[PDB]
């Protein structure tokens, strides 16, 4: 009678003790197979099972006992991935076929190391696309990895890093440990890791949770990805918290909001399987069966291995099918399955051929083995809140379809960030001070317009040259407009508008200064030329073709310089960096990076220096001329004393301002206040000196 | 003749002055010394006086 | 302390009387006091009538009559000893402390002999009186302002007679500028106290406000100079 | 008797790691012969090895172990295979046969005592290389280190142990980096953190790759020191066709690196348990090996001797001979465990004593000196003694070991002392001009025009201007010549000097104008005009309130000196030695309040003086008409102090053009005031007619 | 003829009276009392400092109450003081500030004054209404007013600057008696302790003995080297002091009709301005232009002591009815009380 060997991790200690739920499934499958008369004609399937406790050494001892006993086993069934690795590697020497119902190790796909190995269980790489999709959905790019030093987790991590590199996610830290995660968790905290993927077994998961609590590696900043096939109750702590120094409450608060991913492994349909039973018909079974074994299925959804329970059923059914599908006795009557020996590689080859070509619909879905293989299963995403697991959605890797149920319960309602990022904050002038400057500037513009209307007949003010005063008023009004465009800055404009307003500044301020100081310089120079230079010889007053010449030439030179330097080098905006500062709100884990907008270019500094030098030259020349025409008085240009004081004040203010502005440009508020106040005081004082005596003389 | 009348008036005044029965200066000096000696005690400025009876203290 | 209530009442009465008297003396000091005089009303030229003529300072013949008016927020008190005779030292010594003394000299009298006595001429009498009234121990710091009255008649008369009738020592040419300079030199050479005492020759011409305006200028100058000397700047 | 011990060696020709077994077999034969011929050790028993070649194959090793346990001469101990993937299944299975195992060439840091209770290692694991590197860090005074390790458990578990050791020993770890194949990015991240001493855990291939990237990133010389654990093959750096850079490049980058490896044979000359020394054993091994060599020969010799000692201990403890051995009885396992935990003897590799199933062995230290690997010294693990006086002396690039960190230096600022000397010359010239004016107004003090100007108050003005000009000397006085404690004294001296100069000059001028106003506004003949000593007392009272407010500020808010802390630290060098400049600017918590108060009352004085000037702006006396000079001086001073407060209150890293600006401010103010008040007083008597005779006065 | 005869008669009368005066001077004044010892030095402490005047004081009169003194100056204030408590009683404004004479009625009800306006004005002080008022105005002689004294109420003898003393009836506002004959300008007047005789100097270095009822000078006293400034009287009525610019006090006698003694010092060159006697007549208070006043013993013709405290000319002097205290009026706008 067809007899096979089995290895089931039931007892405990460590690893994945899925035997407690996969052994009753194996018994049910064997009962179903032996009750079918047409499946194995005149044959029954007998399983010589044993307990390995996920220990590779105990698995090797069990395999030795199975392979050195009287009945020659046709094939072997193994559970835990760690036991599966050793058993499948060693079984190549006995020509034994090994079927691993619960081994997820990606390293078991190597056909060179494990030639005679088959797996109903999907590879652990199934969770990797789900994890990467989860990272992409929430905008995560810097993820750490904490893994246990095992081949299954090492292979899963290798595949995950390969897919992350192919996707664009950077691996920050790769901590690994054997049994104690204290140093690894400490290094996780040291490297400032926010998103951490955890690949452990249940006991190592509990120790990692204890390290989480004892090192505060949780809360509103750390998101932990766990494995989904832990027990629902025991994922935080339910079984053996005696070794852990923490208490169930500490584990529950520490395990809050961590995401788990897992394959479904149950037939998510209604069609009958090969055994003529639905998935729910096998769920009603194996629930009563586990009830008779003491497990409280009333509240806890069965022990570990319940999620993988259909895999053992499908594995036994596939074993029966492959034993039936051989039919090589018909081709050669001498050879039969009953006469299989560990030396015979022919019957082993036929068994492998039958196993590879099997394909049916089981309780776990479609069982195709190495024939199709991939058939990436639908994965389930869940999150632990208040000590309970709430499903968040499903992801189908083959169809790239993520059916999301919005139930995530992030701390504070905001998704945690993968890092602490700096925020570019623009610094601008204070609004009250801007309004204070703007009101005075508007008053100056109104006064200039009113005096312009006043001047433009009566010989009291027509005795003096009125056209120079009107041009001066034009220039000063333009200068207050310049102050306005200087103050409005980048707070009221977009980044693409700053070059335009900056060019408008550099043009219109220069033209206003040129107009005003040209009027003043022309007046004093005309006074000098018509009284002092003409000396005793007179009979000739002042008139056009002399006064307009200097001011028009200066304005034309200023305009030409402006146009040449603007065309040759336009104005761009540069952002001056300021140092990192903690934000006022500590809840947001983002740094502040203040900055101040400025204007400059490659040739902007040299052209600015040249225009400043020209302005200084004309200022000094005008001041010297005003000093030289101190006592000189003209009947026609009687306004020479006031113009002299205005010129002296203008030169002094410009020379005191431009160095100071170049120094304090870093402080936007102080620089704007100084420039605006200097221009306002100069402008208003010039208006008063030139025009107020004229108005009071007209009135009186 | 205003000058003659003034001279006559001055001469008459001088004659009237000469009509005074002038006495010896010895008697006048004796009267002065007798008055000064008799009134020496009743002179507040001469005799030192206590502050209590002095109005100014 | 030990003073009784009636002592406090007497103290308060003394304090209020003293405060009133101090206030009265304070407002009485700002009124300038002058003293016009000359050679016996010969050089008067109705100078006192100029204020009545302008009338800007609007509202017995025994001893001295006082002229009271105000000019540019400045009260003017002006005293004249009209035909006082008597003895000069009797009342001159009480007129010290005046802001200035107005000495008026009649320029029309350059060719007219004094009516009081034909032996000596009028300008000589004015000269000796100026010597007597400028060099007193009282008027040692009092500034003097000089009025040249009726100078139009002097100008209209100099072209008909030489100046040697009373100034033989001057050989200069007969000219208005030369005659005026010689007269000023003769009058100012009598100032033996020129170090600390200042002299002004603000003349008078017709019924114009210029005379009183320059009189105000002169008294302002005198006050300012006195204050400057008081504070140590002169 | 015929005691047998099972052995596993990769002896097969052409198999991976065949050189190890082929080179250690002669040592096994020598040790077995020595034990058999030894009368004292195993007198009544003859030791044999029943060894099977494993071909570095897990399946073959497992099959050989199963065959050994099934039938044969009843082996009593196992000699663990060199290959890790062969030792792991055998070591895990051997516990359930109640057998103890001895290693001879396996150093993987995963055969811990917790997971492998029966596994005794005669060769130390890779965690043994952590202590010598810590001792090297302590010897050369290294405290700042960085780590780069391969993402393999063999190189990541000892890395975690070493990081924990460094944390417990108080050595700062800058940044630990892992790699799978990209060493270049890990080295770049190490460089970006300014790491000088680098600890490396990687295999020979990645060692060559890492040094290639070190050359490509310039990680050699006297600035970087490499401390790597190197159990690599002989002349590993002299191997081509495996690195991008040439052999010469590798030898260039590898120069000076200290490499830690296991010492094959003890060099202490002690007599071992065999009766010979390590030198005689080496002679015999060289004669008997032929052409096969392995670095573990002494360790296998010691393992054979330890197995013989344990067998003798077991035979002496229990009277029953080993012919009654049984795999199913835990008593045999307990007795053998006690025997191997009581093992203590001297072997050719040193003293053998199992502490936590592992022994402490001498560790050989090497360095790359002049293109060759020369031994520096040797670390004795049993005594924790780092003895560097054995091999060639350690050779650095210069004469000292490379230093960690950057060795920053907080340097002061000279602030262009040439500018300081120029400002001192300008202040000296100003003082000379003030002295000339003092002489001019003192000699001619009895002249009418000079006397009318109150020459004593003019002398006060001159003294104030002299003090203000002297203020520049203390303004730019660098803290280098003032030490540290005198900085607040210097700040107070400068503040009071400026305040006193301003007070003297402007109080004297305003007192002059106040007296002129009192003279010219009341018009009283006999008036109590304020005298000179009263004005002196008023100016003294003004300077007294100045000293009073500065005293109150000093007894209330001392000067808490601060620094700019310019981070740039100027240019750097190859060794990254930089000097950080720290400009000094004394500050107080109440500086703003004091500055506001002083500016407020000085501005009140300024408007009072301007009011006095506007009152006595019409004085006809030329010497008593100081209105214009007061106006000009007040305007200049006010604008200058506003600009100076603006410059100083936002003091920045410039501190050089700032000093020039303040010096120009003070010089311009003082000189402008002096040449405004005395120049008319000098051109009116020394150029215009000397002796005030009132030539233009109509009254005079 | 008539002029020559009148001059000869006047010269003969002058020679006759000079011979009679020489014969009358039988015994020298300094020799009669040469055996009488002096009374030593008397200390005159400034008991009360009276301030409040704001001009030079030109007049001062005591009162029969010995506490009410009237001070006159050019600031335009006749102030009645009180030596007991330094308390002013009634400051009297004037229509004319140029005043130099002040007088006190013996009853204390009235107060007189006069100056350069040739008006002698009397003010009623004690009345039902508190405020003082001009009781009467007596604008009289053309010359400037130099002195005035009231024998009782409604009657006051007054001097003039036209060399004509007069007696004034206040109620009728007319002069009932004239006094003409003064060669020089009248300066100071004093009255005998009766209603029969009053003394009067003039600007001719002489003194005269007028009679109020008759109006003819009974005796003329000469011998001064300069015009008179201040004259006094003996307590009983037989002698009277007389001081002028010659820095010499010339005592005279009514019956002897000749000068008795001379009060002068070598280093004193300051003219006298105020002379008053004492109760016993032994002392003689005199004030000069030295800014100091000194007391002369009327018997030994020697100075008794010095007195200073004024910064200008001492132009006023007075002695109370009982003689407890003496006061001065200087040109420095201050008043002082001694003893």
């Amino acid at each position: 009678e067809l007899h096979i060997g089995g290895i089931f991790p039931i007892a405990g200690k460590g690893g994945w003790q899925g035997g407690q739920a996969c052994m009753p499934a194996t018994r049910l499958a064997l009962d179903d197979v032996n009750k079918q008369p047409n499946l194995l004609p005149g044959f029954k399937l007998i399983l010589h099972s044993n307990d390995s406790e996920c220990e590779p050494g105990l698995g090797a001892s069990v395999m030795y006992n199975l392979l050195y006993n009287k009945p020659q086993k046709l094939m072997l069934l193994a559970g835990c991935s760690t036991v599966c690795t050793t058993v499948a590697e060693a079984a190549k020497m006995w020509n034994l076929i090994v079927l691993c119902y619960g081994a997820s190790s990606p390293a078991l796909s190597d056909r060179k190391r494990f030639p005679t190995l088959f797996r109903t269980h999907p590879s652990a790489t199934v969770h990797n696309p789900t994890r990467i999709k989860l990272m992409k959905k929430f905008g995560w790019s810097r993820v750490a990895i904490l893994q246990q030093a095992e081949e299954v987790f090492i292979s899963t991590v290798e595949d995950l890093e390969n897919r992350c590199m192919e996707a664009g996610v950077e691996i920050v830290t790769r901590q690994s440990f054997l049994s104690d995660p204290t140093d690894a968790v400490r290094n996780l905290r040291r490297q400032d890791a926010r998103i951490i993927v955890g690949l452990f077994y249940v006991v190592a998961a509990r120790r990692v949770l204890c390290e989480m609590y004892k090192q505060q590696l949780y809360g509103r900043a750390h998101v932990w990805f766990f494995i989904g096939w832990y027990e629902d109750n025991w994922y935080e702590v339910n079984l053996k918290a005696e070794g852990i120094t923490c208490t169930v409450e500490q584990m529950r608060i520490a395990a809050e909001g961590h995401l788990t991913t897992e394959a479904l492994m149950w037939n998510q349909n209604n069609q009958t399987t090969i055994s003529g039973m639905t998935a729910e018909e096998f769920r009603h079974r194996l629930n009563q069966a586990l009830i008779e074994e003491g497990y409280d299925i009333n509240h806890d959804r069965y022990p570990e291995g319940y999620q993988e329970a259909p895999l053992a059923y499908d594995a036994v059914w596939s074993v029966a099918l492959a034993f039936n599908k051989t039919m090589e006795r018909l081709t050669t009557g001498k050879k039969s399955l009953r006469d299989f020996t560990y030396t015979d590689k022919e019957i082993a080859d036929e068994i492998y051929a039958a196993m590879n070509s099997t394909q049916f619909l089981g309780v776990s879905g479609v069982v195709a083995f190495s024939s199709q293989g991939d058939r990436i299963a639908l994965t389930q995403i869940e999150q632990m809140i208040d000590g309970k697991y709430e499903k968040l959605g499903y992801y189908d890797t083959q169809l790239d379809n993520l059916s999301w149920l919005n139930t995530e319960q992030w701390i504070g309602g905001k998704v945690p960030q993968d890092r602490t990022i700096v925020t570019h904050v623009l610094r601008t002038v204070s609004l009250p001070l801007f309004v204070c400057m703007c009101t005075i500037s508007s008053c100056g513009i109104f006064v200039a317009f009113a005096l312009i209307i006043f001047n433009i007949h009566r010989r009291v003010i027509q005795s003096s040259h009125p056209v120079c005063n009107t041009i001066m008023l034009f220039g000063v009004i333009i200068c207050l407009i310049s102050v306005i465009l200087l103050g409005i800055d980048g707070r009221f404009v977009s980044p693409e508008e700053y070059p335009k307003i900056c060019q408008a500044r550099a043009w219109l301020l220069s033209t206003g200064f040129t107009l005003a100081y040209g009027a003043m310089f022309s007046k004093v120079w005309r006074v000098h030329r018509f009284t002092t230079k003409a000396k005793t010889d007179p009979k000739k007053k002042v008139e056009p073709w002399k006064l307009y010449t200097m001011v028009s030439g200066l304005l034309s030179i200023d305009l030409v310089i402006l146009l040449s330097w603007q065309i040759f080098d336009p104005l761009q905006r540069y952002l001056e960096t300021f140092p990192l500062e903690d934000p006022v709100s500590t809840t947001d884990d983002i740094k502040i990076r203040p900055e101040l907008e400025h204007c400059e270019s490659q040739r902007n500094s040299m052209w600015l220096g040249l225009v400043y030098g020209f302005k200084g030259l004309i200022l000094v020349f005008g001041l010297f001329l005003a000093y030289e025409t101190r006592s000189i008085k003209v009947k026609q240009i009687n306004d020479s004393r006031y113009v002299g004081m205005s010129i002296y004040n203008v030169v002094v203010l410009c020379l005191i301002t431009a160095p100071v502005g170049m120094v304090i440009a870093s402080q936007q508020d102080a620089s704007f206040a100084f420039v605006a106040l200097a221009v306002i005081f100069c402008c208003f004082l010039s208006m008063l000196l030139i025009f107020v005596p004229k108005v009071i003389e007209v009135i009186r | 003749t205003a000058s003659i009348a003034q001279a006559r008036k001055l001469v008459e005044q001088l004659k009237m002055e000469a009509n005074i029965d002038r006495i010896k200066v010895s008697k006048a000096a004796a009267d002065l010394m007798a008055y000064c000696e008799a009134h020496a005690k009743e002179d507040p400025l001469l005799t030192p006086v206590p502050a209590s009876e002095n109005p100014f203290r | 302390c030990t003073l009784s209530a009636e002592d406090k009442a007497a103290v308060e009465r003394s304090k209020m009387i003293d405060r009133n008297l101090r206030e009265d003396g304070e407002k009485a000091a700002r009124e300038v006091k002058l003293l016009l005089l000359g050679a016996g009303e010969s050089g008067k030229n109705t100078i006192v009538k100029q204020m009545k003529i302008i009338h800007e300072a609007g509202y017995k013949t025994t001893g001295i009559v006082e002229t009271h008016f105000t000019f540019k927020d400045l009260h003017f008190k002006m005293f004249d000893v009209g035909a006082q005779r008597s003895e000069r030292k009797k009342w001159i010594h009480c007129f010290e402390g005046v802001t200035a003394i107005i000495f008026c000299v009649a320029l029309s009298d350059y060719d007219l002999v004094l009516a009081e006595d034909e032996e000596m001429n009028r300008m000589h009498a004015s000269m000796k009186l100026f010597d007597s009234i400028c060099n007193n121990k009282w008027f040692t710091d009092t500034s003097i302002i000089l009025f040249l009255n009726k100078k139009d008649l002097f100008e209209e008369k100099i072209k008909k007679s030489p100046l040697t009738i009373c100034y033989p020592e001057y050989a200069g040419s007969n000219t208005y500028e030369e005659a005026a300079a010689y007269i000023q030199c003769q009058f100012e050479d009598l100032n033996k106290r020129k170090d600390t005492k200042e002299i002004y020759t603000h003349f008078t011409c017709s019924t114009d406000t210029k005379n009183v305006q320059f009189v105000f200028d002169a008294v302002t100058d005198v006050i300012i100079k006195n204050n400057l000397k008081d504070c140590g700047l002169f | 008797s015929d005691v047998y011990i099972a052995g596993f060696f990769p002896y097969g020709d052409g198999v991976e790691n065949s050189y190890t077994g082929r080179g250690v077999m002669p040592s096994v034969k020598l040790a077995l012969g020595h034990v058999n011929e030894h009368g004292k050790i195993l007198a009544n028993y003859r030791l044999h090895m029943w060894w099977n070649d494993t071909q570095c194959n897990a399946a073959v090793g497992v099959k050989s172990f199963f065959d050994m346990m099934h039938s044969g001469p009843n082996k009593v101990m196992l000699f663990g295979a060199a290959c890790t993937h062969v030792t792991d299944p055998i070591a895990k299975a051997s516990k359930h046969w109640h057998l103890t195992q001895l290693s001879y060439a396996d150093t993987h840091p995963m055969f811990t005592k917790d997971a492998f209770p029966n596994f005794f290692r005669v060769v130390p694991s890779e965690n043994a290389f952590n202590a010598p590197r810590l001792a090297l860090l302590k010897e050369f005074n290294w405290t700042r280190v960085g780590t780069v390790y391969q993402n393999e458990p063999r190189y990541s578990l000892p890395h975690n142990h070493m990081v924990a050791d460094l944390d417990a020993m108080e050595v700062e770890v800058v940044e630990t980096q892992s790699f799978v194949n990209d060493v270049a990015e890990s080295l770049k991240k190490l460089r970006e953190k300014d790491v000088r001493i680098i600890l490396g855990n990687f295999n020979e291939h990645f060692a060559r790759k890492a040094f290639c990237e070190a050359y490509k990133l310039d990680m050699y010389g006297r600035a970087y020191q490499w401390l790597i654990m190197a159990t690599y093959s002989t002349d590993w750096w002299n191997v081509t066709q495996d690195s991008e850079c040439s052999v010469e490049e590798i030898a260039t980058a590898l120069e000076g690196a200290i490499l830690v490896d296991l010492l094959p044979l003890s060099t202490s000359g002690d007599i071992t348990v065999a009766g010979i020394t390590a030198d005689e054993y080496l002679v015999e091994y060289d004669r008997l090996r032929g052409t096969e060599y392995s670095r573990f020969h002494g360790y296998t010799y010691d393992g054979i001797w330890a197995a013989a000692l344990a067998i003798q201990y077991v035979a002496e403890k229990r009277e029953d001979l080993l012919t009654h051995f049984d795999y199913r009885v835990k008593d045999w396992e307990s007795v053998f465990l006690e025997a191997l935990r009581n093992t203590s003897f001297e072997g050719v590799t040193g003293p053998v004593r199992f502490y936590n199933n592992e022994r402490k062995a001498n560790i050989l230290i090497n360095q790359f000196q002049l293109g060759q690997m020369e031994k520096i010294g040797e670390y004795h693990s049993q005594k924790s003694h780092l003895d560097l006086s054995l091999g060639k002396p350690v050779k650095w690039v210069g004469k000292t070991p490379p230093k960690d960190r950057t060795l920053i230096y907080i340097e002061h600022s000279q602030v262009n002392p040439t500018i300081y000397i120029v400002s001192a010359s300008a202040s000296v010239i100003g003082v000379i001009i003030a002295t000339v004016f003092l002489a001019f107004n003192i000699k001619y003090r009895n002249q009418r025009y000079i006397k009318m100007s109150s020459p004593h108050l003019n002398n006060l003005i001159i003294v104030g201007c002299m003090i203000t000009y002297l203020s520049i000397i203390f303004l730019g006085l660098d803290t280098t010549l003032s030490s540290v404690a005198a900085f607040p004294y210097i700040c107070t001296a400068r503040a009071w000097i400026l305040m006193a100069g301003f007070s003297l000059s402007f109080g004297a001028m305003f007192s002059k104008t106040w007296r002129v106003h009192s003279i010219f506004t009341d018009l009283k003949l006999n008036k109590k005009v304020i005298k000179d000593y009263q004005l002196f007392m008023v100016v003294g009272v003004l300077l007294a309130i100045d000293i009073a407010i500065i005293t109150t500020w000093q007894i209330a808010d001392p000067f808490y000196r601060e620094t700019k802390q310019l981070e740039p630290l100027h240019h750097e060098n190859i060794d990254d030695v930089l000097v950080i400049p720290e400009n000094e600017y004394c500050q107080s918590e109440h500086m703003t309040i004091f500055v506001s108060i002083i500016y407020a009352y000085k501005g009140l004085l300024l408007v009072f003086g301007a009011f006095l000037a506007w009152e006595t702006r019409h004085v006809s006396i030329p010497a008593l008409n100081d209105s214009k000079h007061i106006g000009f001086s007040v305007y200049n001073v006010f604008i200058t102090c506003l600009a100076g407060a603006a410059i100083s209150l936002v003091l920045s890293d410039r501190k050089d053009l700032v000093f020039v600006l303040l010096s120009f401010f003070i010089i311009f103010c003082t000189t402008a005031t002096l040449c405004l008040v005395f120049v008319p007083k000098l051109v009116e008597l020394k150029r215009n007619p000397q002796g005030v005779v009132d030539k233009r006065v109509r009254a005079t | 003829s008539e002029l020559d005869q009148l001059r000869q008669e006047a010269e003969q009368l002058k020679n006759q009276i000079r011979d009679a005066r020489k014969a009358c001077a039988d015994a020298t004044l300094s020799q009669i009392t040469n055996n009488i010892d002096p009374v030593g030095r008397i200390q005159m402490r400034t008991r009360r400092t009276l301030r409040g005047h704001l001009a030079k004081i030109y007049a001062m009169h005591w009162g029969t109450d010995s506490r009410l003194l009237v001070s006159a100056s050019q600031d335009g204030k006749l102030i009645i003081w009180d030596s007991y408590t330094t308390n002013k009683v009634h400051a009297i404004p004037l229509r004319s500030s140029w005043v130099m004479t002040c007088a006190y009625a013996p009853s204390g009800n009235y107060v007189a004054c006069g100056g350069l306006d040739n008006i002698c004005s009397i003010y009623n002080l004690k009345t039902r209404e508190g405020n003082v008022r001009v009781s009467r105005e007596l604008a009289g002689h053309t010359g400037y007013l130099s002195c005035c004294r009231f024998l009782d109420d409604n009657q006051i003898v007054t001097s003039s600057g036209d060399t004509t003393c007069a007696l004034w009836d206040i109620e009728t506002g007319q002069q009932t008696t004239t006094f003409t004959g003064h060669t020089g300008d009248v300066m100071s007047l004093s009255l005998a302790p009766d209603t029969r005789l009053f003394v009067s100097g003039a600007c001719d270095a002489s003194a005269k003995l007028w009679d109020v009822r008759e109006g003819m000078c009974r005796q003329t006293f000469t011998g001064h080297e300069s015009d008179i400034n201040a004259i006094c009287f003996f307590p009983n009525g037989n002698a009277f002091a007389t001081g002028s610019d010659d820095a010499t006090c010339r005592l005279f006698d009514l019956r002897a009709d000749q000068e008795l003694m001379t009060y002068s010092h070598d280093n004193i060159i300051c003219g006298i301005t105020s002379v008053s006697f004492s109760k016993s007549g032994r002392l003689l208070l005199a004030g000069y232009d030295d800014f100091n006043c000194n007391v002369w013993d009327a018997l030994k013709a020697d100075r008794a002591g010095v007195l200073a405290g004024h910064d200008n000319r001492v132009s006023c002097l007075g002695v109370t009815d009982d003689g407890m205290a003496v006061a001065t009026g200087s040109w420095d706008s201050f008043l002082k009380i001694w003893n």
